[PDB]
């Protein structure tokens, strides 16, 4: 699924 | 003329097996249908 | 035993100094999954191996001593009886092929695989059937299922009926709204975007319910299913006066446990042949085919809002993609959207993705022995795989942005190939001193290639050629990638012993390679090592010691695990007019590469007591790195930003011990144990122009001399009490002090490494008469990981949409101010209360077999044994990680996917 | 086993399985009519008079 | 012997009653071609085979009882120990593992692979390995070069002082213009072309001059080379007690004659396999593999002005692209030339190409024999091939239209599979009956595709990935094409024996397939044959006869070698409006399309005299072909220009008889020799709609009921001496009167049929001590060709700037009337004029051959043996054609590549 | 090499 990518992550 | 027959015998054969999986798309198919048997008339008529 | 470590033929166990561990054929077999290296976890000492995804197509990553380096690579040497391998070619290997695996981890075993060998490397032998009157036939078959191994993170979110009041009293839906105002009318208002779109326009209200409020919704079963696994194999192994065969074709069909697809299938084949032509020659082949379609989850690893286990822990419980059949429909529904969102089988099925891949290994040698003593081999070998994808995107579906479709085909191709030959030669000097003296010469060759083709704009699904999409301004450039590399290599080595006590051996090895730079491309590596068996000489016999051995060794090895092409300076396209183009440098090269020079000094003994019962070996190692790569920010005299030259240095020290172990209780039972432990601290010498603190950018890490690379992060002190604000510590100022403003000036140093330092794993098995029970177990402690979903799952402000936890309703307001969670207006940053202690002891796998007995099979000359057995994969694990498995991962937890465990059952007919 | 193949990359002649294959073969025989009536195809009867 | 035809067991040779013929290992192996059908012209009785190109990578053409239809293929069914290939890949085979190849030509031998055995099967089995206390290796090894067969068409052109002064006399250069005048300026200014370009401004009249009257140049030293070929191989031979094996690794580099490249090279190795597990199971494999690269000569076929055959014909002789050195330059010059014209070395230098094929057979079986007669056996196959091709054209060199360059990447992938499944039960019922009964089941699959991508725009040589082109509007489309099909079939067989002197077998074969039409898919095919052994039973002895058998079969089997998808009524794009896209009716297709069936009839005896000295084998058969496929004109209520269905019929009726013979000296000499002969007449018995006749559109023949399918073209009646025109004759109006006007109503069938009716071939062969000798003749007479050089070689008017014949010097004019040749203002049409009698009789091979004796190595135990031989093939060929080559064509001699003649010499070790 | 289809040929 998709839709929004809804980040604020941090780097792998 | 033989175009028509494809058509006409096909959607007949489509709307016999339940392929169209709403209403609105057998509303339809049944007016497409409808309007190839016209084509096949003034394709008749045409030659006679 | 008798151990093949490099070349020439093998010597013994109890004669090499260079700590070798061999495994068995017993725990390779009869595994549940594709990659071979995660059955063994904890099983060799001083070597950990972490699957960081639970995809069948998931590839283990094995560390051996630590890591060895920042900036390189830490995966060991794989070979597979000769020439070299990846592990996505091992994963392609029926693992019913693999007599033996020994891991060479010390210098002096390692040592003769110089530039290459500085991680350790792996041994992978093939099984070559044994010379008898009438040959065997072997028929093995399993299957079983898969499922996800916790389902605790869900204990902790909230329902609908508390996320609708948490969301009206948070003031997201409005400023004086409130339920029953927004339950009843502004959201259950979905019928406004499902009377538009014709194939559920009449469906609303009758057969599909998008938003529902009396009870909520399974979102773990409309994101996660249980998938089958099978498995079989016929292999028939025979001999005769000099020739020996050993053929064997297999299938594997392995299914994702996500709804998202993700499946391994693979169709393969082996022939091992070695027959002896006559008095002085022999020749053998190994010869492997495969036929494997994989396909992998991709959305795992990234935030999408509604798929993975963030769709699962995120998603709010008030919307329903099921029908009133308890079925998965075609799309649900979210507030706000323009288009319904569409559920994961609907995508899997407008989304195709088909890959087949077919690989041959070809493997040959020729050994002539003319003296006595001499041993010539030469040996070839070829390793062709030529992959063949497609992805389209299907036209004519409503729920999408445009009716148009999409493809896109890709062509790979990898050959590799190898060239090795040896002159062994050994003799004896007297009655009581031995030599052993091998040279040899081998090549290294590897080139691949692919290329991608494509178009877009179709309107029909049949009419999905290539060469059938829509001209114009809907067609783009295709996709070509090359890579390739060679290495050309001499390598001796002696072995000397004495009577029995004394072994000492010696070698030594010269590497040329491609991807040294220019200025130094021949490396000289060496290493010595010793082993002295004190109980055949010092003491003669005891009643309780019955064997002790003393070694030790010092080598240099070094990893050309660099790139293929870093050593020159790049020319790019820069243009001046409209008309030519122009050429300028961009990378500025170095011509004096490296190959990142280690090495290590080793030190150990082993003792066996009892008359063999109990055995221990103690290993103490120091391994020291040198010359490291770093891309490291140059000078402004350079007139470029980076320079990718050899800088630092690294060591670690550490202590792996190994105790084995039986018990019994009579002459049928028969118990046994096994425990091994590593400890492993590192720590950084030195680095660029004189620096003493390094941080890499927007990584998370820092490299500090004295210390291992730790998370590099602010503090944590909690709330207060007074107005409720989140407090993050000072570097510094002790009274400590905190400050409710964060800046980027509050991140210091956190005490905690990145790499876990204590690896090991014990095991325990039983066995009455014939039926078995063995139990392995597996532990990491001292690892900390990263919660990334705890970003959006306790977040006061911001992302409030999503589903929250429990502990957002005792937030601290006026009425409520002895809480340990902040107020609502705040964002949470990244800091050390996202750091979770990933510490975890899993069971690996419980088996129980049964062999049926041989008085069962007496008249019938056809079928001559069978066996049953029952396996448990990942049965049980604790931890305190919230996050569905604390193993998939490193430095980061994302929307991951976690390990399965799985139940399989099977036979095996040895008729 | 069943052993027919369809061609890959043209559609050919059957009962129809789905509702946009029926309105394409519609359009198909509304541009087949474009060439067949045309004022073309009537002048042999108007220059016989 | 023991030949193994269809399925099953082999049964015997002198109890077959189909007519096989068999071809021992001495004729396949030690050939220097890749083709391995060409070493098979003359040998086996009724199989025509024409190779119709010189290049490396052609392949021959094979007919075995003529043409047996006019409307769809024509070459037989190759079969490779198993499942089916094609030349191609039979091409990329050593073959010096083929043991046999046995032609089965007559039913009740070939109608048990029906639906596909209407032409024939030949069936090459692969070599096994004797069972012997120790192995043997045997090294082979051959260097030898090729050349052009023969330079007779030299012999009759103009040279530059000839062709100046007819060129003057003709008015090409000018009204009033003279030589001296035409040679000094006007054409001797090409230093106006040399003097733009840099690279040969200040090299022009002073190290290469264009244009040179003195002494004329060669064409053939700039267009055609010496070329040489090599060729080795290293082959294992072993067994034990049930085991046995074959190994073998191979090289074999071929490069062309002429100048313009193409190469065949291939590096391969064979295992076969094969051993009994117990007292009631054998299994065995066959692998192979290849990595070929082809390369062929594009240009020959085709008409272009300075290349190939056409180009050493008509190029004017005082054109000299050499430099003063005697070595090829880079560019030559003709007059009103825009840029100079690159000749054959630049122009391959300028356009690269290169091909990599990797191929592998793997197939396997495994019987199992449980009673004392039964047998069960099943056997599974694939066949893998992936080429990648990629062809460039390089940027900025001068002599072109445009300084960008080109690229064009191509992958393919053939994958086919087979299955097949038998039993078969042999008993005796008293003490002089006996039968057999087999019984199995087939399945064929195939599927192929085509992927390619192009790209252009490019300005340097370094900067060529195919992502570096440009965009906008230098980008086109990929191509992709893909075909597939498959069979299945269930088959069945017995053989009743009499005692010793009566055989009797009767078959029968249903196969269905994919590409039968949707209303007949099953077919239905048998069998029935009788072989009596007249010798056994009534005359039981003689002084002179040793041996008298007869025979006589009927069969039907068909010829599935119709499209893959010419059953079916496809649609296309038929578009309305410019939103949506139509779809309308394309082929109208026929659901009843059949496999052109077929059936033969065959009656034939043979016999042996003076104690199997003398042998002699006669044959006559009739073959009658019924449903034809072709591609009809249609009545106006179709609707369409097209049906393609089954119409009518044809037959061939042939007589073909072989003698064998051995003549003697001494005990030492050994004289022998064979020669066989072929007689084929057919005609076709019926058409379409009640036609009588039918000429293809444009292809230069008619299908005439009653006769053979002849040439249809004008009749020549030569010139007259009055005007000095030409005269044709007309079909009809006998007094014959010739007219000088030509029109299209002037054509009649000319009484010369299209296949060569007699063909043959006769071998001799001497022996003396060790050294021997043989020669192979082959003849192919009654074969017409169209010689298409001679359109251009020898007209009057138009083409003048082309050379000439010399015989146009004495031209018809007022002073010179007696002559016959036309006159110089004329244009000559296509008739009978230039068919040519393409009858040739070849010395294939002539070869001397040498073992060095035994007494040589006694000592020694390491070599066995060696022998030593020289080859000379193509050495003669005498005919009556004007073209280079009599072979290389058929209905049409255009711009050909000629056979070429060799030499190689070779040794093999056997040591 | 190229230049120039000089063709007046028949069909093979």
């Amino acid at each position: 699924g998709t839709g929004g990518s809804t980040g604020t992550t941090s780097a792998g | 003329n033989q175009q028509a027959n494809a058509f006409v015998n096909n959607t007949e054969a489509a709307l016999q097996n339940q392929v169209y999986k709403n209403s609105t798309e057998i509303a339809n198919a049944k007016s497409f249908l409808a309007e190839g048997k016209v084509l096949q008339a003034l394709a008749i008529w045409r030659l006679m | 035993q008798v151990v093949v470590l490099g070349y020439g033929t093998g010597q013994k166990l109890s004669t090499v100094s260079g700590s070798v561990a061999k495994v068995s054929s017993e725990k390779l077999a009869e595994k549940p999954v594709a990659n071979i290296m995660d059955a063994l976890q904890g099983q060799v000492a001083g070597m950990q191996v972490m699957t960081t995804s639970g995809d069948p197509t998931a590839v283990a990553s094995v560390e051996i001593h630590g890591t060895g380096s920042l900036g390189a690579s830490s995966a060991p040497l794989y070979i597979v009886d000769g020439m070299q391998t990846s592990l996505d070619v091992v994963a392609t290997m029926n693992p019913n092929d693999f007599e033996s695996m020994s891991v060479l981890k010390d210098a002096s075993a390692t040592s003769i695989y110089g530039a290459r060998a500085a991680n350790g490397v792996v041994f992978i032998q093939t099984k070559k059937g044994k010379m008898s009157e009438r040959g065997r036939i072997t028929f093995n078959a399993s299957y079983g299922i898969s499922q996800i191994l916790n389902t605790k993170p869900l204990d902790n979110m909230m329902t609908g009926d508390e996320l609708l009041d948490f969301q009206v009293k948070a003031g997201f839906w409005g400023n004086n709204q409130t339920v029953q105002k927004v339950k009843d009318m502004i959201l259950a208002g979905a019928e406004d975007l499902y009377g538009n779109y014709d194939s559920l326009k009449d469906e609303y209200g009758k057969t599909l319910f998008p938003v529902d409020f009396n009870h909520d919704a399974d979102w773990l079963k409309a994101l996660f299913k249980t998938a089958p696994t099978s498995q079989g194999d016929i292999s028939f192994s025979g001999g005769s006066q000099g020739t020996s065969y050993y053929a064997s074709i297999g299938y594997f069909d392995q299914e994702g446990m996500a709804r998202e697809p993700a499946n391994f299938k693979r169709y393969s084949g082996r022939l091992n042949f070695e027959s002896r032509i006559n008095e002085w020659l022999k020749v053998g082949a190994n010869l492997s085919g495969a036929i494997a379609n994989r396909r992998s989850a991709d959305y795992f690893g990234k935030y999408y809002m509604g798929s993975g286990t963030f769709g699962v822990l995120t998603m709010p419980r008030y919307y329903n993609p099921f029908d009133v059949n308890g079925d998965l429909a075609d799309v649900y529904y979210m507030y706000g959207a323009t288009r319904p969102s569409m559920t994961e089988p609907y995508f899997a099925k407008m989304r195709p993705f088909s890959s087949e891949s077919h690989q041959a290994n070809v493997n040959g040698f020729a050994q002539i022995t003319p003296i006595k003593g001499l041993t010539l081999k030469a040996q070839a070998g070829v390793d062709i795989t030529n992959t063949r994808t497609s992805s389209k995107r299907m036209p004519n579906n409503p729920y999408d942005s445009t009716p148009l479709g999409e493809r896109r085909e890709r062509a790979y191709r990898d050959v590799s190939k190898s060239f090795t030959n040896t002159a062994e030669y050994k003799f004896s000097i007297d009655e009581k001193h031995d030599l052993t003296a091998l040279m040899g010469h081998e090549y290294i060759e590897y080139e691949g290639d692919v290329i991608g083709a494509s178009s877009k704009g179709f309107e029909s699904d049949k009419l999905m050629l290539l060469s059938q999409g829509k001209t114009g301004n809907s067609l783009s450039l295709p996709e070509h990638r090359v890579a390739e590399y060679a290495y050309l290599s001499f390598f001796s080595r002696f072995n000397y012993g004495f009577d029995k006590w004394m072994y000492i051996d010696f070698s030594v090895r010269n590497d040329q390679s491609s991807r040294f730079g220019s200025n130094n491309r021949s490396a000289w590596f060496y290493s010595v090592g010793g082993m002295f068996d004190i109980y055949n000489k010092f003491i003669q016999e005891s009643n309780w010691l019955s064997d002790l051995r003393l070694k030790m060794s010092y080598g240099t090895t070094g990893n050309s695990e660099i790139g293929n092409y870093n050593h020159q300076a790049l020319v790019t396209v820069n243009n001046y007019t409209e008309d030519a183009m122009g050429l300028s440098i961009s990378t500025a090269g170095n011509p004096d590469l490296s190959w990142e020079k280690q090495s290590q000094f080793n030190f150990g003994l082993a003792a066996g007591a009892f008359n063999n019962r109990l055995s221990a070996e103690v290993d103490f190692y120091v391994r020291t790195t040198n010359d490291m790569l770093i891309d490291v920010p140059m000078p402004y005299i350079s007139g470029f930003f980076s320079q990718y030259q050899n800088v630092g240095s690294m060591k670690n020290t550490g202590v792996d011990l190994s105790l084995k172990g039986t018990i019994y209780q009579n002459k049928d039972w028969n118990v046994y144990a096994s425990a091994n432990f590593n400890y492993n601290r590192q720590e950084i010498t030195k680095l660029f122009f004189g620096l003493n603190k390094y941080m890499l950018p927007n990584t998370g890490t820092i490299w500090e001399i004295g210390y291992p690379n730790s998370f590099y992060m602010a503090e944590y002190a909690g709330i207060d009490k007074k107005t409720g604000k989140q407090l993050w510590y000072v570097p510094g100022q002790v009274d400590k002090v905190t400050t409710s403003q964060y800046s980027a000036d509050l991140e210091t140093r956190i005490d905690k490494s990145v790499t876990p330092p204590i690896t090991g794993g014990f095991s325990l098995g039983a066995s009455w008469k014939g039926l078995s029970l063995d139990a392995d177990f597996a532990y990491i402690v001292g690892k900390w990981m990263i919660n990334n979903d705890r970003y959006f799952t306790e977040n006061g402000g911001g992302l409030m949409q999503l589903n929250k936890d429990k502990m957002l309703l005792n937030a601290w307001t006026e009425d409520n101010k002895e809480t340990d969670v902040p107020k609502l207006g705040q964002s949470p940053q990244f800091d050390t209360h996202l750091l979770e202690n990933a510490s975890f002891l899993r069971l690996k796998n419980l088996k129980l077999t049964y062999v049926l007995p041989n008085s069962l099979f007496a008249g019938q000359n056809v079928i001559g044994g069978a066996r049953v057995y029952l396996m448990a994969r990942n049965l049980l694990t604790v931890t305190k990680y919230k996050g569905f498995d604390p193993e998939a991962g490193g430095n980061v937890g994302k929307n991951q996917y976690p390990n399965s465990k799985q139940y399989v059952a099977g036979i095996q007919l040895s008729f | 086993c069943e052993l027919d193949r369809d061609p890959e990359g043209k559609d050919f002649q059957q009962p129809y399985t789905s509702f946009v294959q029926t309105k394409q073969n519609r359009d198909g025989l509304y541009a087949l009519l474009r060439n067949t009536e045309n004022p073309r195809m009537h002048f042999y009867q108007e220059l016989q008079s």
